[PDB]
C-alpha cells in the first residue's frame, strides 16, 4: 500500500501519490445488477499503487504573484546622481570639465603657477 | 601533472556506475509492472465469468 | 572603474544567462546562498567588475531579467541561484508572447520600454562607469528579438559612448521550428547591424555535432549545451577580471578586430575538448591545443569557413603559458595556410595570454573570428524570405498589428547590401 | 495566470466532457469530494488545479467549465453520478425542450432566453479568472443540440470578447455513415456561420477511431468509454503543456499563429502516436523513430483523407515524456529527406515541436498502454477538400428536390440562408486549390 | 629528428600490424597497460622514432588502423595490446567491402579518403620530420588493395619527399581462395608500381613449408606466422632504432639497392631458424649462419631464385660480431658462386652489422634480396589474367561499378612491359 515499496520514486512526490489508500470516494465495486447503465462505468474503479505517476513537476508560481502583486516598478523618482572623476585616486577628482582639481605637490623653487 | 592526471583519472572512473545502475531498475520496473498486468489480466477474465 | 551590465532577454537568454551566471559564481566560489567563501584573493579583488557588494558579504549580480512568461521566470527563480538574483531585477509583463515580433516590438514593448529603461538607468547610476553592456537573447526568438530591438535602439542614444555587446543564437538551418522565425530574423537584423557594435553568432546544430564529436554522451541536456557556450563567454570575460599581461579591453580588441563599421558578426572558438579515453591519454601541450584550437571540427558557430577566407582572427589563451610558444605557433599556422588569408591584410592575428588558469584545467583558450563564412547564413534566409514573401503567407497577423509590405522592402534591400559587401571585399 | 474555460454544448458533447475531468482528477489525484488528503494543497484556489480547477478557500476543486444542454435526461443522472458534488448545479445548464435536430430551432426558438443566463455565467467566470487565455469548445457538427445552440453563443461571445482565443472541437460527421439526413443540413449551416468567427476548429471522426480499436488496440467491441478515453487523452496531452512544463513549452496562441497559414481555413488534424495495446507495448519497445514513422503513416489518422491525395502545410508534434532533441531532430531530419511526404514548396519548415518530460500515465480500469514517449500530431493538409467535396454533391441533389424544407420554413425560415452557404462552401473549396496550386 | 608512422590496412594487415606492434611493445619492455618499465637506456632513448609520449610514461603507437569490418577492429581492440591502440586511430566504414577491388577503390574510398587523410596529416603534424611511412596490406587483399592503392596515390602528391614503404603478401600460387584475385592484383599492382619505391614480397606457401622444415610443430596459428614476418620487419627496423656502426637509413639502403626506377619488388631473408634438438646441437658461429642465410630452403618470399640470378643483396647482422668475419664470409660466398651473379655489377653485396642482439638470441641477422625470381610470379598471373580475360569472367560486377575492360588493357600492358624489363636486363 506504499508506493515507494513497489517502485522507485522522485522523492519529492506528494504524499497523495505516495499513499493511494486515501482515495475513499471511488466506486465500491457493487455487484452488477441486470440494470447496469453504461454511463456509470465512468470512474467506477479506484486506482492501485501502480497507477501512481512516477515523477511530478508542477508549474509553481508562488514567487511570481508575490512579486507580480500590486504594480510593477517605475521611475517617478528624483533623478539624483553624482558625476564621478576620471581618476581612481580618492584624492584627485577631475572630470571632462574641472580638470584642475587635484592635490598640488610641493615644489621647492618655482611657486604656484609660476608661468 | 600527477594531480591533473589524478583528477583526470577519477572523472573517467565515474559515470560508469551511473550507466550500469539505471539498467537494472529498468529491468526491475519492467518486471514489476509486468507481473501487475497478468494480475490485471486475470482480474478482468475473472470479472467476465460472474457477468 | 569600468564595469559591465548584463541583460537576460528572450526565453533562451533565460537559460543562457542563468547558466552563464552560475558558472561565474562557482568560478569565484560564491555559495548558492550568496555568502562568498573567501578563497582566491584575485577573484576577491576584481569582483566589482560585474557584481556589487551587499550586506554581510553577498555579491549582487548586476543583471536584469526580462520576459513575459512567469513559468520560465519561476523556474529561473527556483533555479540554483535564483536567490542571488534580485526581485528588483525581474522585469516582465502580464501578456502572453505568441512570439509575434511586432507585438513585442510595437504593442507589448510600448508599456514596458519605460520600466526597463527605469531599472537600467538606476543600476547605471548604481555603478560608476561602464565599458558597456552585454545582452543575451536570440535573433530568431519571438520575444527576445522583439524586446532587444527596442532596447538596443533606446540604449544607443543616451549612452552612445559604451559597448553594445550582444549574444544571439542562430536557429537551426535545417528547421527553425516556428515558421515565423525567418520573418523575425529578417526584421531583426535590419536594426541589429544599425545599432550594435559586436555580435556573437551561435548555432545549435554544431552543438549537436560537437556532442557527437567529443562529448559522445548521445543525450546531454540543453543546459549542458548552455554549459559549453557559457564557458566561451566566460573566457572572453576572463581577460577583463583577471590579471596577467594581455590587453583585456574589448575596445582594445574591437579596434584590432573591426576594420570597417558594418562588421559586427563574429564567431567563437574554444580549446581543449576531450573525449572518454583521451582525458587520461591527451598529452596536453601547446602544439596539440593550437591544432585543436584551429580545427574546422572545433568550429561551432555557423559552418566551416573552409568555403571562404579569413578576415580577422583573435585567440585568448588562459593558463600558464609563455610569449614564445604562441609566437612560433602563429608562424607555424602563418605558413601552414598563408594563401587562405586575405591579401588585403597580413598579420590579422591578435593573441592574448591570460596567465591564470581556470578551475578544472590549466591550458584553455578562446578564439573569436570574423571570416567569410556568414554568406552561407544569410543567403539561405534570403531564399526563405523571398519565397515566403513571394506570396506573403502568414502576413495577416502583422497587418492587423499595423504593419505593411513597405518595411520588408528596405529590410531585404538593406540585407542585400551587406550580402554584396561581404562578397565585394573578399571576392 | 495560465487558465481557460471549457464550454460543452450538446448532450453529445457532455459525455466527452465528463471523461475529461475524470481523467484530469486522476493525474491530480482528486477525490470526488473535491478535497485532498490531510496534506497541504489548499489555499486561495492555487496549485496545479488553478489552471483547471478552482479549489478556493472552500477547499473544493471547482472545474472552470459550463455544461449546456437542452434535454434534461442525460444531465440529471450525471447530477446523481459520482462527481456531481464537484459539479456546479447551474453551470450544468439544462433545458426542457429540444431542437429536433433543427439548427434554426436551437438558434432562434429557445436559445434567446437561455444565453443571457449563460452570459451571466461567462461574466462570473471571466471576472474570477486572471489570465484567461481563451476557451475550450466541445460540440458536434451534426448536433441534435450541439449545432444550433452553439452557433448563437459563439456569435454572442465573439461580439463582446473578440480579443481572446476560442478553441472549437467537434466530431466531424461520418463521411459515409449518416444517423440523420438532416445532419448534412445543419452542418454547413454551422460552418458558414462559424467560418468568419471561429479561431481554430479541430475535427475527428468516430469510424477510424473504431478502426484503430481492432487494428492495434485489438478491441473488436469497444465503447464510448474507450472512445472518450481516447479523445480525453488527446485534450489531456495538449493541456499537459499547461499542466506540466517541458524542455520547451508552447501555448495555444503559438499554435494559432503557426498552424493556420491564412484566414478562414483554420482546420488542422490531430493524431496521437502510441496507440497500442498493453500486451503489445509489453514485449516491444517504443522510441521516437518508429512513433515518428507511424505518426506519418496515413492509416493512423482519424479523418478519411489520403495524404497522398493532398499536400502538407503545417505539422505540430508534441512529444510528452522522456525524450531528447538529438534523436528527435535527427528522426525528423530523416522525415524531411523522405519523398512520399509532400509538403508544399511554400513552407520550408512546417514542424512545431513541443517537449514535455512528463510521461503520460494510464487510467484506472482503462484499456490504453503504459507509455513513456508520446506525441500529439497537429497537422493540416490539402487532402481535406474531398470531405467538403463529399458534402456538396450530397446537397446539390437534396436541395434541388428540396426535401424536408417544409419543416424549416414552417418554423419561420427561408432558402436564402441555405443558398448563401453553398457558394460559401464553393468559395471554401476554391480557396483550397488556389492555395493548393503553387 | 627523423621518425616513421605506420599504416595498418587490409584485413590481413589487421592481424599483421597488431602482432608486429606487440613485437615492438615487448622488445622494448612496455607492459600491456602501457607504463614502460625502464630497463634499457638505448630502447628508452630511441622510442621516439616510432612512438610519441603520452602522460604517465606510456608510448603511443603512431599508426593508423583502417578497415570496413568492425569485428576485426573489435578483435584487435580486445587483444592483449588493443588498449595500447587508439579509438582516435580507429577509422572504419559503414559499408561492407564485398572484397571487390573497385568498390573500395572508387565508391567506399570516396567518403573514407577524407577522414584518413585528416588523421595522418594530424599525425604528420603531431611529429616533427618523417623518414616516411610504411604500410601493411596485401596485394591480393581486396580491402587492403582497394584502400592502399588510393592512399599511396594521394600521399605521393602530399609528401613526395619521403619513403613509401609497402608490406604486401602475395597470395598462394596454387590456390588464391578468392577467384577474382588475379583481377584484384593486376589492378592494384598497376598503381603500386607507379606510386611505390620499396615493396616486400611475401607468400604463405613458403611460410607453410618453413614450418615443415624447421618449426616442425605441425599445427601453428596464423598469428605464429605473423610473429615470423614481424620479426623480419622488426629486424630491418632495429638498425634505425639501435646504435652500432652500421648505416640505417632506408635511403642509405634504397639507393644502394635501386639501380633503376622499376626495381621495387624485393625478397626478405632471416637468420638462424632452429629445430627441436638443434637449439642445443648448434655452436652458434658466423660461418654456419652465413651458410643458413644463403640456403635455398631458408628463403620465404616467393620461390627459388636458383632458376635465375642475383641483382643486389643486402644483409644486416644483429649481435656481437665483427666486420672481419662478414668480410671473409663475403669473400667466401663471392667465390663460392661467382658465375651466378650478374656480370653487370660486381660487388653488389651491402652489409650492415647491428651490435645490439635481440632479446632471446645473441647472434642473428636479416637479409633483403633483389634477384631474378619474380618473373615466374608475374608470368603466372599473366596466364591467369589472359585466361580469365579470354571470356571476361566475373566482370559484370566491375562493369556495374563503373569500370571498363580498357583499364585492364594498359594494366596487363604495364606488367608485360615489366616482364620484358626484368627479362631484358638479366637475359
Ligand atoms: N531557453 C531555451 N530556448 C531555446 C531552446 N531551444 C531553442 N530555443 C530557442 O531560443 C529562442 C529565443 O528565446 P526567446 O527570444 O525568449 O523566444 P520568444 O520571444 O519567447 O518566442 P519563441 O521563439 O516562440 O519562444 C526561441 O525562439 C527558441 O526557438 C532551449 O532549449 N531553451
Ligand atoms: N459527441 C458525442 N457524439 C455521439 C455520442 N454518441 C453518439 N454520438 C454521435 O454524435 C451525434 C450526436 O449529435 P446530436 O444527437 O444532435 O446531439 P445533441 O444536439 O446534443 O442532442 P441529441 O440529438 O438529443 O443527442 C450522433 O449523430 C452520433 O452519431 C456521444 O456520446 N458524444
Ligand atoms: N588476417 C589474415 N589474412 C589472411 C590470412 N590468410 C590469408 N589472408 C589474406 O590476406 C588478404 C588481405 O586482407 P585484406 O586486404 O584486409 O582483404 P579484404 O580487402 O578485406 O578482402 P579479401 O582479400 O577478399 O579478404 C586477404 O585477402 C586474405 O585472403 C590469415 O590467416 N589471416
Amino acid at each position: 500500500e506504499k508506493t515507494s515499496d513497489y517502485y522507485r520514486i522522485s522523492e519529492k512526490l506528494p504524499v497523495r501519490f505516495n499513499n493511494p489508500g486515501w482515495f475513499h470516494g471511488y466506486g465500491t465495486k457493487e455487484a452488477v445488477s441486470m440494470y447496469r447503465t453504461s454511463n456509470q462505468t465512468y470512474g467506477s474503479r479506484a486506482p492501485t499503487v501502480h497507477e501512481m505517476p512516477k515523477v511530478f513537476y508542477p508549474s509553481s508560481n508562488k514567487f511570481s504573484r508575490q512579486h507580480a502583486a500590486f504594480g510593477m516598478f517605475q521611475s517617478h523618482n528624483i533623478n539624483v546622481t553624482l558625476e564621478k572623476s576620471l581618476v581612481t585616486g580618492p584624492d584627485n577628482h577631475i572630470t571632462h570639465y574641472d580638470r584642475l582639481n587635484f592635490h598640488p605637490s610641493y615644489n621647492v623653487n618655482r611657486p604656484s603657477i609660476c608661468d | 601533472n600527477m594531480k591533473l592526471v589524478g583528477r583526470a583519472l577519477q572523472d573517467l572512473q565515474d559515470e560508469a556506475d551511473k550507466k550500469k545502475q539505471k539498467r537494472e531498475e529498468m529491468g526491475r520496473e519492467q518486471k514489476i509492472y509486468n507481473d501487475y498486468l497478468m494480475q490485471r489480466r486475470e482480474e478482468e477474465k475473472a470479472q467476465e465469468k460472474e457477468l | 572603474m569600468r564595469e559591465i551590465v548584463h541583460l537576460q532577454a528572450g526565453q533562451c537568454g533565460n537559460q543562457i544567462g542563468a547558466k552563464f551566471w552560475e558558472v561565474i559564481s562557482d568560478e569565484h566560489g560564491i555559495d548558492p546562498t550568496g555568502t562568498y567563501h573567501g578563497d582566491s584573493d584575485l577573484q576577491l579583488e576584481r569582483i566589482n567588475v560585474y557584481y556589487n557588494e551587499a550586506t554581510g558579504g553577498k555579491y549582487v549580480p548586476r543583471a536584469v531579467l526580462v520576459d513575459l512568461e512567469p513559468g520560465t521566470m519561476d523556474s529561473v527563480r527556483s533555479g540554483p541561484f535564483g536567490q542571488i538574483f534580485r526581485p528588483d531585477n525581474f522585469v516582465f509583463g502580464q501578456s502572453g508572447a505568441g512570439n509575434n515580433w511586432a507585438k513585442g516590438h510595437y504593442t507589448e514593448g510600448a508599456e514596458l520600454v519605460d520600466s526597463v529603461l527605469d531599472v537600467v538607468r538606476k543600476e547605471a547610476e548604481s555603478c560608476d562607469c561602464l565599458q558597456g553592456f552585454q545582452l543575451t537573447h536570440s535573433l530568431g526568438g519571438g520575444t527576445g528579438s522583439g524586446m532587444g530591438t527596442l532596447l538596443i535602439s533606446k540604449i544607443r542614444e543616451e549612452y552612445p559612448d559604451r559597448i553594445m555587446n550582444t549574444f544571439s543564437v542562430v536557429p537551426s538551418p535545417k528547421v527553425s521550428d516556428t515558421v515565423v522565425e525567418p520573418y523575425n530574423a529578417t526584421l531583426s537584423v535590419h536594426q541589429l547591424v544599425e545599432n550594435t557594435d559586436e555580435t556573437y553568432c551561435i548555432d545549435n546544430e554544431a552543438l549537436y555535432d560537437i556532442c557527437f564529436r567529443t562529448l559522445k554522451l548521445t543525450t546531454p541536456t540543453y543546459g549542458d549545451l548552455n554549459h559549453l557556450v557559457s564557458a566561451t563567454m566566460s573566457g572572453v570575460t576572463t581577460c577583463l577580471r583577471f590579471p596577467g599581461q594581455l590587453n583585456a579591453d574589448l575596445r582594445k580588441l574591437a579596434v584590432n578586430m573591426v576594420p570597417f563599421p558594418r562588421l559586427h558578426f563574429f564567431m567563437p572558438g574554444f580549446a581543449p575538448l576531450t573525449s572518454r579515453g583521451s582525458q587520461q591519454y591527451r598529452a596536453l601541450t601547446v602544439p596539440e591545443l593550437t591544432q585543436q584550437m584551429f580545427d574546422a571540427k572545433n568550429m561551432m558557430a555557423a559552418c566551416d569557413p573552409r568555403h571562404g577566407r579569413y578576415l580577422t582572427v583573435a585567440a585568448v589563451f588562459r593558463g600558464r603559458m609563455s610569449m614564445k610558444e604562441v609566437d612560433e605557433q602563429m608562424l607555424n599556422v602563418q605558413n601552414k595556410n598563408s594563401s587562405y588569408f586575405v591579401e588585403w591584410i597580413p598579420n590579422n592575428v591578435k593573441t592574448a595570454v591570460c596567465d591564470i588558469p581556470p578551475r578544472g584545467l590549466k591550458m584553455s583558450a578562446t578564439f573569436i573570428g570574423n571570416s567569410t563564412a556568414i554568406q552561407e547564413l544569410f543567403k539561405r534566409i534570403s531564399e526563405q524570405f523571398t519565397a515566403m514573401f513571394r506570396r506573403k503567407a502568414f502576413l495577416h497577423w502583422y497587418t492587423g498589428e499595423g504593419m505593411d509590405e513597405m518595411e520588408f522592402t528596405e529590410a531585404e534591400s538593406n540585407m542585400n547590401d551587406l550580402v554584396s559587401e561581404y562578397q565585394q571585399y573578399q571576392d | 495566470m495560465r487558465e481557460c474555460i471549457s464550454i460543452h454544448v450538446g448532450q453529445a458533447g457532455v459525455q466527452i466532457g465528463n471523461a475529461c475531468w475524470e481523467l484530469y482528477c486522476l493525474e491530480h489525484g482528486i477525490q470526488p469530494d473535491g478535497q485532498m488528503p490531510s496534506d497541504k494543497t489548499i489555499g486561495g484556489g492555487d496549485d496545479s488545479f488553478n489552471t483547471f480547477f478552482s479549489e478556493t478557500g472552500a477547499g473544493k476543486h471547482v472545474p472552470r467549465a459550463v455544461f449546456v444542454d437542452l434535454e434534461p435526461t442525460v444531465v440529471d443522472e450525471v447530477r446523481t453520478g459520482t462527481y456531481r458534488q464537484l459539479f456546479h448545479p447551474e453551470q450544468l445548464i439544462t433545458g426542457k425542450e429540444d431542437a429536433a435536430n433543427n439548427y434554426a430551432r436551437g438558434h432562434y426558438t429557445i436559445g434567446k432566453e437561455i444565453v443571457d443566463l449563460v452570459l451571466d455565467r461567462i461574466r462570473k467566470l471571466a471576472d474570477l479568472c486572471t489570465g484567461l487565455q481563451g476557451f475550450l469548445i466541445f460540440h458536434s457538427f451534426g448536433g441534435g443540440t450541439g449545432s444550433g445552440f452553439a452557433s448563437l453563443l459563439m456569435e454572442r461571445l465573439s461580439v463582446d470578447y473578440g480579443k481572446k482565443s476560442k478553441l472549437e472541437f467537434a466530431i466531424y460527421p461520418a463521411p459515409q455513415v449518416s444517423t440523420a439526413v438532416v445532419e448534412p443540413y445543419n452542418s454547413i449551416l454551422t460552418t458558414h456561420t462559424t467560418l468568419e468567427h471561429s479561431d481554430c476548429a479541430f475535427m475527428v471522426d468516430n469510424e477510424a477511431i473504431y478502426d484503430i480499436c481492432r487494428r492495434n488496440l485489438d478491441i473488436e467491441r469497444p465503447t464510448y468509454t474507450n472512445l472518450n478515453r481516447l479523445i480525453g487523452q488527446i485534450v489531456s496531452s495538449i493541456t499537459a503543456s499547461l499542466r506540466f512544463d517541458g524542455a520547451l513549452n508552447v501555448d495555444l496562441t503559438e499554435f494559432q499563429t503557426n498552424l493556420v497559414p491564412y484566414p478562414r481555413i483554420h482546420f488542422p488534424l490531430a493524431t496521437y502516436a502510441p496507440v497500442i495495446s498493453a500486451e503489445k507495448a509489453y514485449h516491444e519497445q517504443l522510441s521516437v523513430a518508429e512513433i515518428t514513422n507511424a505518426c506519418f503513416e496515413p492509416a493512423n489518422q482519424m479523418v478519411k483523407c489520403d495524404p497522398r491525395h493532398g499536400k502538407y502545410m503545417a505539422c505540430c508534434m508534441l512529444y510528452r515524456g522522456d525524450v531528447v532533441p538529438k534523436d528527435v531532430n535527427a528522426a525528423i531530419a530523416t522525415i524531411k529527406t523522405k519523398r512520399t511526404i509532400q509538403f508544399v514548396d511554400w513552407c520550408p519548415t512546417g514542424f512545431k515541436v513541443g517537449i514535455n518530460y512528463q510521461p503520460p500515465t494510464v487510467v484506472p480500469g482503462g484499456d490504453l498502454a503504459k507509455v513513456q514517449r508520446a506525441v500529439c500530431m497537429l497537422s493540416n493538409t490539402t487532402a481535406i477538400a474531398e470531405a467538403w467535396a463529399r458534402l456538396d454533391h450530397k446537397f446539390d441533389l437534396m436541395y434541388a428536390k428540396r426535401a424536408f424544407v417544409h419543416w424549416y420554413v414552417g418554423e419561420g425560415m427561408e432558402e436564402g440562408e441555405f443558398s448563401e452557404a453553398r457558394e460559401d462552401l464553393a468559395a471554401l473549396e476554391k480557396d483550397y486549390e488556389e492555395v493548393g496550386v503553387d
